């Protein structure tokens, strides 16, 4: 569960920096792909 | 001249520091109320 961090806190969220970080081969959301105000994160690795 | 000891805390949840910055006497009146979750002093 790579520690659980839990994102959040308080801030703001931009998803697209992940675009810049690495080459990817998948990314299946299971709610908007592109992307709101969810109150907790819960990001784990 | 130096007191207060925390015995432990564990789970946070939250953390905000100064937002006034500052925090011949004054009266120092405050007014605390819970509203729909938000806090308000």
């Amino acid at each position: 569960y790579a520690w659980n961090r839990t994102r959040i806190s308080n801030c703001v969220a931009d998803y697209s920096v992940l675009y810049n970080f690495a080459p990817f081969f998948a990314f299946k959301c299971y709610g908007v792909s592109p992307t709101l105000c969810f109150t907790n994160v819960y990001a784990d690795s | 001249s130096e007191s207060g000891v925390y015995s432990s805390a564990n789970n946070c949840t939250f953390e905000y520091v100064s937002q006034p910055f500052l925090m011949f006497k004054n009266l120092r009146e405050f007014v605390f109320k819970n509203i729909d979750g938000y806090f308000k002093i």
